[PDB]
């Protein structure tokens, strides 16, 4: 837990589902604003979104939702590939699910009355993430609980497969890197894997476990953020194989750590879920201390906007949004 | 059958980071010594103060 | 040879065939018990069947005799690989023509089927309703009811 | 009758391995320096669920 600056959500969306996943687009929009899509448990909704801190004919938050999709079993995390359309006759969709199912399925659409489908096969113990590892995406790497990091293609092809220590927690893309990948583990191993030679490059020891949960800097690539035991640690490369600074993130076991989409200092990070309405924690670095506190009754999902320092946390059938600084 | 020593030098490819694996050799059950670890610090800092009675977290964390 | 012919089919999955061969020699076991212990119960190790497929096997056997009770433990058996949409819809349906509700509502409550049709829909709101679980019922059709489906 | 008897014995010794290599993994398988206060709170919660039964003599963490 985290209490600074604690303020309710500076937008709050009301929704028919509570929340179980949800995020924005990442980048590589046909068309300007931020679509946003949630999945729940058995209905995925894409919306697209529109801010007055973006639009002044806009006022407040105008959400209006592109569709609604009646899946399976319910989803548990989804992949955006940054490469969909929103502009001219056909806005391009090729977004990945992994459900509660283990297996990972691939739909493809068009606005047109064409979705297909891709079911991706798993492996040994649950598919713990899952994230494009092209700028645009072409390619999924996931992580899971047998100590495999294997690569995907959208056949459903293994790409390749690496050999872990530990079961892998999080797989990150680096959308200012090429092919750049990391793979996380709960002994606190972070591997820099070059997926364009499959060569692994550089390795990053944490002193606090498990490790969980990780991230580049958006707009950096030296800094590193993570979060390990229940403080939030940055690296900066070359000169780390251990942490160079560590801060308390939250008191209690502190789950997510995203970065600001469009700052390189400014980052959030979320509670343990529910319990205490959990608290999304944003941090600007050299803060121990938070600079904003927002409160969602449960801890479900955390998102940083395209190029807006906003973030977003959902709960029970409602979205929190706060902005934040530079 | 008694031991000796543990084993002696070795040779890793380049198809993984050395880092890890020898950490691996180097904390493997059954090998070496604490106080060997040590003394290992102390001389290749270039004479240091004793490091001895570390836990299994900071003594990983030091070497 | 027929059976032998089988296998020289279109091989959609080399286990189906082994799950068959494996069906059909459990029948050859029930239609004589000889001796405490056979090698021809090694036939599963042998070409490499998860147990989880074997369970489901003996499930299917149990089924097929109508000991519903038996083949429901045998399937909600734990680390079974879980079984396919059109086998759940015809099982619960069987087992709702036989009358066992209560037989049915426990297969659905441990194996979580898939509902993403109306037909499935009604089938998961028709065991719940004789199972007396109307709470349930309505909100799950508050949830799906689509402009199509209310 | 030699092979039917192998089909018999397969499954039993790799229940064997199975379990051995259970053993060989658990011995290779390093752990954590956890504080002995953690060590008992566990302990405390496990008694009340009914998991296990107090037993103390001497509990010693490696160093």
């Amino acid at each position: 837990m985290k209490q600074d600056s604690a303020s309710n959500a500076t937008y709050t969306v009301d929704c028919e589902d509570y929340v179980h996943v949800v995020e924005f687009n990442p980048f590589d929009s046909g068309e300007a604003g931020s679509l946003l899509a949630y999945g729940g448990i058995s209905y995925v909704v894409i919306a697209s979104c529109r801010f007055q801190e973006e639009d002044s004919t806009v006022e407040g938050i105008e959400f209006k939702t592109l569709k609604t999709f009646h899946h399976g079993e319910r989803v548990v995390a989804i992949a955006w590939s940054p490469e969909t359309r929103c502009d001219a006759l056909l806005p391009l969709l090729r977004f990945a699910t992994a459900a509660g199912d283990k297996k990972i399925r691939i739909f493809t659409s068009d606005f047109q009355d064409k979705n297909e489908y891709k079911v991706i096969e798993g492996h040994s113990g649950y598919i713990n993430d899952l994230v494009f590892c092209s700028p645009e995406g072409t390619d999924i790497a996931s992580v899971g609980d047998d100590h495999t990091c294997r690569i995907w293609d959208l056949d459903g092809k293994q790409i390749a497969m690496f050999i872990l220590r530990s079961p892998g927690m999080s797989v990150a893309w680096h959308p200012e890197g090429a092919f750049k990948l990391m793979v996380a583990e709960k002994t606190g191993t972070i591997r820099f894997y070059d997926l364009t030679t499959h060569q692994a490059i550089l390795s990053l020891e944490s002193v606090q476990v498990p490790l969980m949960s990780a991230d580049w800097c958006v707009r950096n690539t030296l800094r590193i953020g993570a979060v390990a035991g229940n403080d939030w640690i940055i690296w900066e490369m070359p000169r780390s194989s251990y942490p160079q600074d560590n801060k308390p993130a939250h008191a209690d076991r502190a789950r997510m750590f995203r970065w600001s989409k469009c700052n390189e200092n400014v980052f959030a990070t979320t509670g343990y879920p529910g319990k205490m309405k959990s608290q999304i924690a944003i941090h600007h670095l050299a803060h121990p201390q938070p600079i904003l506190i927002g409160t969602a009754p449960v801890g479900s999902g955390l998102s940083w906007h395209r190029r807006l320092p906003l973030c977003v946390v959902g709960g029970y059938r409602k979205l929190f949004f706060w902005l934040t600084e530079m | 059958f008694v031991n000796p020593l543990p084993d002696d030098d070795l040779a890793i490819g380049d198809e993984q980071e050395p880092q890890e694996a020898y950490l691996e050799c180097l904390f493997a059950p059954g090998r070496f010594t604490i106080a060997a670890l040590q003394k290992a610090i102390q001389i290749l800092r270039k004479g240091s103060g004793r490091v001895l009675d570390l836990s299994w977290e900071e003594l990983k964390k030091e070497v | 040879h027929a059976l032998l012919d089988v296998y020289l089919l279109e091989n959609a999955d080399e286990m189906s065939k082994h799950a068959i061969t494996i069906y059909f020699l459990l029948d050859i076991m029930y239609s004589f018990p000889d001796k405490p212990d056979s090698s021809i119960e090694s036939f599963p190790t042998a070409f490499f069947v998860p147990g989880s497929l074997i369970k489901l096997i003996q499930g299917f056997w149990l089924l097929d005799h109508n000991d519903y009770q038996n083949s429901v433990d045998c399937i909600l058996n734990p680390a079974s690989s879980r079984v396919m949409s059109w086998q759940h819809s015809q099982i619960i349906e069987n087992l709702l023509c036989h009358g066992d509700s209560r037989q049915a509502l426990r297969y659905l409550q441990v194996m979580k089927p898939v509902a993403t049709t109306s037909k499935e829909v009604k089938l998961h709101m028709t065991v719940l309703l004789a199972n007396r679980s109307i709470l349930e019922a309505w909100n799950l059709q508050r949830l799906h009811s689509s402009r199509l489906n209310v | 009758q030699l092979l039917h008897s192998q089909q018999e014995l397969i499954p039993r010794a790799a229940q064997l391995l199975l379990s051995y290599y259970m053993i060989r993994w658990g011995s290779q398988c390093l752990a954590c320096a956890v504080p002995v206060d953690l060590l008992e709170s566990n302990l405390q919660h496990l008694s009340v669920l009914e998991l296990s039964d107090s037993q103390v003599e001497k509990r010693r963490y490696t160093s």
